[PDB]
């Protein structure tokens, strides 16, 4: 249970915002 | 320190951090590890954590939700940034050669195998840090903070 | 709490009869007319109806979570 | 490596709670939890 990543859950970026 | 096998024991991924967003000596325990900091394509940068900061705003990260960023330096460059942004995925042959020469051309001192090897075991023998002093307490109220009394079992305790 | 699937004493199928008995009574039908409307012939089977209580609706009203 | 996990009683939360640790909830603060149903084979016979 240290990090179930199974890449990710589509990681926001800096400058998209 | 030349190998990205060795330097990505104290990358702190995104599914870390999300167990210590109240924890007491976050300071001590995060000011040292590397991140993989998403500026955005697809390129990346490795940036080192110069300490912390509070946001004046509030994001949700998936189940949990806070408001403190990460003073983060690449060499020179410096500037806030927030939790959401950091991605999973290790450091590349690309990103470590970029950020190795982005070291050389600030002056830093790059970290050296023991100081890497001596700080790796912080973040283990945090992991399994006993709750027996009461920061239980303070995690609940930092939580309830920011996260709104209505949701949702407890309307008629809030209403009394 | 909930309505049984089938009659203790005949074996009809009845599950699948309390909503559509609840429509045919708010409707307007009254329930010896209801009965009959769904398909109720011997006695044994209304009871079912007329006699069912309805807890689940209860039971739900103390959500867990929500 | 199984740091036993609780359900909070009025959250309905999961919290990870381990030997000679409180027995309350990450947020809020209760001190009612309930466990999490077994992972072994439960199997009925719709008799
Ligand atoms: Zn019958
Ligand atoms: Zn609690």
């Amino acid at each position: 249970t240290s990090t179930y990543g199974r890449y990710g859950s589509q990681t926001p970026m800096y400058g998209s915002g | 320190v030349s190998l990205p096998e060795e330097l990505n024991r104290v990358r702190l991924s995104r599914h870390k951090l999300e167990r210590w967003c109240h924890m007491p000596f976050f300071a001590k325990t995060v000011t040292g590890c590397f991140v993989r900091i998403g500026i955005g394509k697809p390129v990346y940068r490795v940036a080192e954590i110069t300490g912390v900061v509070e946001t004046a705003k509030v994001y949700q990260l998936g189940g949990t939700r806070t408001n403190k960023g990460l003073q983060l330096r690449h060499g020179n460059d410096q500037r806030v940034f927030r939790l959401e942004f950091v991605s999973n995925q290790e450091f590349t042959e690309s990103e470590f050669m970029k950020w190795k020469e982005a070291m050389f051309s600030a002056g830093m001192q790059l970290p050296t195998l023991d100081e890497i090897n001596k700080k790796e075991l912080s973040i283990k023998e945090a992991l399994n840090y006993k709750f027996n002093d009461q920061d239980i307490e303070e995690i609940v109220k930092e939580k309830e903070r920011f996260r709104k009394a209505p949701p949702n079992y407890a309307m008629k305790k809030t209403q009394l | 709490m909930i309505i049984p699937v089938r009659c203790f004493t005949c074996g009809k199928i009845v599950g699948n009869k309390w909503e559509a008995y609840l429509g045919l009574l708010q409707a307007e039908y009254t329930e010896g007319d209801a009965l009959d409307a769904l398909g109720l012939k011997r006695y044994c089977c209304r009871r079912m109806l007329l006699a069912h209580v309805d807890l689940i609706e209860k039971l739900l009203n103390y959500a867990p979570l929500e | 490596q199984q740091p036993m996990i609780y359900i909070c009683g009025e959250c309905h939360t999961e919290n990870e709670i381990k030997s000679r640790d409180p027995i309350r909830c990450r947020e809020c603060g209760y001190r009612i939890m309930y466990k999490k149903r077994t992972k072994r084979l439960v199997v009925f016979d719709a008799r």
